[PDB]
């Protein structure tokens, strides 16, 4: 399968197929007993890759220019929305700085 | 289906003891091995099980 | 006619202004170029401290924009098993971190 | 609606950034024994490189290829009245032909039995190795009974 | 800030005739005032959302 | 010697899997599957943030 | 550098604009400048190369 | 969301076959082991708690 | 609004899955000595369903 | 005398390998001479004296 969702996958030519869980070998805690035990003897090295996002490009907007497009008299209607711009513009500013 | 095969595999792993041919030890020794990992056991007559 | 600038405030005073233009706006008497914006302030540039920071930039107490250097540490090491001169900690001090 | 998008994404990146700091401290600088934290397998060392808006880790781990079968014994009993177990629970005493050796359970690292490898306990189990003080020289080569 | 944003939404007309529900019924007849109050209901449910 | 040689073996396949020029064989093992999974998130963070 | 070019060169999405280029406008404004005229400011990334 | 779960759900026959009431002796784990398929056509069902 | 609920729900579920994967590896497949991570006391073994 | 783990009471007969030799005595150590040390370590035979 190249694309998967839930138990359904599709291979290259487009055939749908059910997916099997990946086979692994669980480790076992070696017991203290007079018996025959198996111990790792012959070792090989492998490299496994993992990606983690640590930042997101922050964006700040001016609540006045976006809404009123710089119109002079529109500003004196938006200012009656007293708590609107501060909520939008502090929520973006503080997240970027932190 | 997959969950019953997932939790089922995890449950049965406790019976594994690293033996030859993966023959399962009696489960008292799986507990005893896990007690040794806390402190080195000296009760050899094994009354506390 | 009036694109948005960004002002810099520290300890209830205004110390700088990020600008898109070659002027000494808002009364600041010193202008400096940055890769993507002009910057105006009364900074003396006799300074190396950062009280505010964003990305790789920062400002002094007088408003001088400076690049924030990564902070300095000494990584620990895995003391190897070898016939050689090793160094081992000998004196200890106590530190409290919040 | 736009602010709702940003705060939700900052929640994720903040949670993933903490995990990256943990993996720098516990997989890159240090060597970890937490299972699966620094990769499936036995951890040795890790590397980190820059990636778009994040980091990429290259966990170098060991995976076993072959196993060895060894006749392990739970402990020792001398004269039938004195019992010995191994000083570390991660060690195992095993017979190799006509002599005894001591090996670790995580990796096969053979060890000549020293008397300090054992811990004396106050009972025997019958399933221990069954020897006398005149014969402990065949299990612990350095042992020589001086009182006798 | 969230509470102040929520309490400020109560002065919104939402382009109804007035921001006071009682003032609508003091000005208009019931068959016409319902179509005016509905704007305040929908708008303030958006504020809570 | 085997630990060093095997590390060099894997470290080269990682580069080939990042570029994707070994596409028909990238699925051959779990070690290269983690590279595909990494490319799946690095794809998303680049195509979604805009 | 492979993990920075193997992926799509999304220069038409998030890009920290050159604000000093926009307002002089010797040429018609770019996409990054057009967003700046609407109050949208993309700051330079904190993950400095 | 599907890829995260699919990578997590791993399987192992060598250990699944030991998920049984006999493998635990005096420790009664019968309420958690997978149920035997009533009519075949699936590997296992819910346990007495699932 | 619906997309907002779904995205906010997947954020909590992803964090809860990450903790679950940690506890499967450290409490189920292994025996933990991290205090308070697999019970308040001396962990022995764990089961999952 | 006996030796036990602090986590769990597991009694142990003191072998000489259980100890580590240091340069100085604290005013609180057990006050003993080489000849009669066998009362603390049963298997210790003084092979000098
Ligand atoms: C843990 O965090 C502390 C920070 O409080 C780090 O300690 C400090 O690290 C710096 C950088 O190594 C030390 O500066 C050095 O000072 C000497 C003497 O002036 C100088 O010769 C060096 O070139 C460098 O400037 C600083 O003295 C040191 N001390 C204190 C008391 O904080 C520490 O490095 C961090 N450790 C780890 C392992 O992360
Ligand atoms: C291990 O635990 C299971 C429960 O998970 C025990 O099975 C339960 O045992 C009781 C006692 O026998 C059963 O109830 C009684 O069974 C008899 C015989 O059918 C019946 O005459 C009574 O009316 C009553 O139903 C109970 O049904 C049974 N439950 C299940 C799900 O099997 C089991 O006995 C325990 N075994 C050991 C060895 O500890
Ligand atoms: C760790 O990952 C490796 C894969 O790199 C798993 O090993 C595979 O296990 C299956 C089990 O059916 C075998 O068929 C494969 O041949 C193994 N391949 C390799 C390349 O190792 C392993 O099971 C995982 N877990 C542990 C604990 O090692
Ligand atoms: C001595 O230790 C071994 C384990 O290392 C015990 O072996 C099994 O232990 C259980 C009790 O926990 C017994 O029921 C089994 O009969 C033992 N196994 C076999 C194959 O017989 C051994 O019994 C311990 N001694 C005592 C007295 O319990
Ligand atoms: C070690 O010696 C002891 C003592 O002779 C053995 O314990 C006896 O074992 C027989 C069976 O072999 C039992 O009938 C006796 O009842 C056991 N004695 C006691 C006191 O219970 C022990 O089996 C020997 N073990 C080995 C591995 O040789
Ligand atoms: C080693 O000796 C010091 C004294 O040099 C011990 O400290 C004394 O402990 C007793 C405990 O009852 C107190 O009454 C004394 O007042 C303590 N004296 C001082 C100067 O602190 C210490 O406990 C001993 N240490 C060890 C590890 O045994
Ligand atoms: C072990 O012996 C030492 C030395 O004889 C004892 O330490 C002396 O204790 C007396 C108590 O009156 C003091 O006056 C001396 O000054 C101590 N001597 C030294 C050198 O400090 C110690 O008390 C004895 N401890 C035990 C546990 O028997
Ligand atoms: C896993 O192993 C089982 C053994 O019965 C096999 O049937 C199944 O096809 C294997 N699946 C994968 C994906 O390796
Ligand atoms: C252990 O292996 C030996 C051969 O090395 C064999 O004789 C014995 O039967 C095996 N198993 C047990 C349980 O002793
Ligand atoms: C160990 O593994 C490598 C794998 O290539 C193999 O060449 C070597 O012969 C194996 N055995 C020993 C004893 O080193
Ligand atoms: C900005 O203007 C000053 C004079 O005010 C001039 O010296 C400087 O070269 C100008 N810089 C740019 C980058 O246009
Ligand atoms: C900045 O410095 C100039 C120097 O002429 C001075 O006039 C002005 O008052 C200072 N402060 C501010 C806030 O502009
Ligand atoms: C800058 O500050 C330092 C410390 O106060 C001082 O020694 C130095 O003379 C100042 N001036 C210049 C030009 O570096
Ligand atoms: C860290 O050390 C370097 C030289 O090794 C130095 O240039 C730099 O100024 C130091 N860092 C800080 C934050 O001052
Ligand atoms: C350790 O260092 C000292 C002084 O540098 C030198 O005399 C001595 O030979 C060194 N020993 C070794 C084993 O490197
Ligand atoms: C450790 O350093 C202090 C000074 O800070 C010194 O007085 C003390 O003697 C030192 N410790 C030792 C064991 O020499
Ligand atoms: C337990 O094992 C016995 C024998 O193999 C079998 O009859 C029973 O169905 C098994 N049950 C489960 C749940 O594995
Ligand atoms: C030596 O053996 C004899 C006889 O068992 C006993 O009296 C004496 O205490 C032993 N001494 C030592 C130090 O083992
Ligand atoms: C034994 O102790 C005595 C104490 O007087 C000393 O002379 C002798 O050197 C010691 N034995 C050895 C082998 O050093």
């Amino acid at each position: 399968a190249v694309l998967t969702y839930s138990s359904f996958g599709v291979c290259a030519d487009g055939s749908i197929i059910a997916v099997q869980p990946r086979n692994v070998s669980y480790d076992s805690v070696s017991a203290i007993v007079t018996a025959n035990l198996s111990i790792p003897f012959n070792w090989t090295t492998s490299v496994q890759v993992e990606y983690l996002q640590i930042t997101s490009t922050p964006i700040v907007v001016d609540c006045s220019t976006y809404v009123c497009n710089g119109n002079v008299r529109c500003v004196e209607l938006l200012k009656q929305y007293t708590s609107a711009c501060k909520t939008i513009e502090d929520a973006l500013r503080n997240s970027a700085m932190l | 289906e997959r969950m019953a095969m997932y939790t089922g595999s995890l449950i049965g792993g406790i019976a594994l003891g690293g033996l030859t041919s993966a023959a399962s030890i009696p489960f008292s020794l799986a507990i005893q091995s896990r007690l040794n990992y806390v402190a080195l056991q000296t009760d050899v007559l094994q009354e506390n099980q | 006619c009036n694109p948005p600038d960004q002002l810099v405030v520290y300890q209830q005073a205004v110390v700088g202004a990020m600008l898109s233009e070659n002027f000494t706006s808002y009364g600041f008497s010193n202008v400096v170029e940055m890769p993507k914006f002009f910057y105006a302030s009364n900074g003396t540039y006799n300074c190396t401290d950062a009280v505010l920071t964003y990305s790789s930039f920062g400002v002094c107490a007088d408003g001088s924009i400076i690049a924030v250097q990564p902070r300095n540490v000494s990584y620990d090491s895995v003391s190897a098993i070898v016939t050689a001169n090793l160094s081992i900690p000998f004196n200890w001090t106590t530190s409290v971190q919040v | 609606v736009f602010v709702s998008h940003t705060l939700t994404k900052y929640t994720e990146v903040r949670a993933s950034r903490q995990l990256a700091q943990q993996k720098v401290n516990e997989c890159v600088k240090s060597q970890s024994k937490r299972y699966g934290f620094c990769g499936n397998g036995t951890h040795i060392f890790s590397l980190v490189n820059a990636a778009p808006e994040g980091l990429v880790f290259l966990h170098t781990v060991l995976l076993p290829t072959q196993y060895k079968d060894v006749e392990a014994w739970s402990g020792l009993c001398v004269d039938g009245i004195n019992g010995y177990v191994l000083r570390q629970p991660n060690l195992a005493l095993y017979k190799e032909g006509n002599y005894y050796r001591i090996t670790s359970r995580i990796m096969f690292e053979p060890r000549i039995p020293t008397i300090a490898d054992f811990v004396q306990i106050e009972n025997c189990n019958v399933t221990f190795v069954n020897i006398s003080r005149s014969e402990l020289q065949t299990i612990v080569p350095e042992y020589i009974d001086v009182n006798k | 800030n969230s509470l102040n944003h929520l309490t400020s939404q109560l002065r919104q007309n939402f382009q109804a005739i007035s921001s006071s529900i009682q003032a609508i019924y003091d000005r208009l007849d019931p068959p016409q005032a319902d179509q005016q109050v509905d704007r305040l209901i929908t708008g303030r449910l958006a504020a809570l959302n | 010697r085997i630990l060093a040689a095997s590390f060099n073996k894997a470290m080269t396949n990682i580069v080939d899997a990042f570029t994707g020029v070994n596409d028909a064989i990238t699925q051959t093992s779990q070690a290269l599957q983690t590279v595909a999974t990494a490319l799946n998130k690095i794809q998303d963070v680049v195509n979604q943030q805009g | 550098d492979i993990l920075f070019s193997k992926l799509v060169t999304s220069g038409l999405g998030t890009v920290d604009a050159d604000y000093k280029k926009c307002t002089k406008g010797l040429s018609i404004a770019d996409l990054a400048c057009a967003q700046y005229y609407n109050g949208i400011m993309v700051l330079p990334g904190v993950a400095d190369a | 969301e599907s890829a995260d779960v699919s990578e997590m759900l791993t399987f192992d026959k060598k250990a699944f076959t030991l998920a049984n009431v006999s493998s635990f002796g005096d420790y009664n784990l019968s309420s958690v082991i997978p149920s035997l398929p009533r009519s075949g056509s699936r590997v296992a069902g819910r346990s007495a708690i699932e």
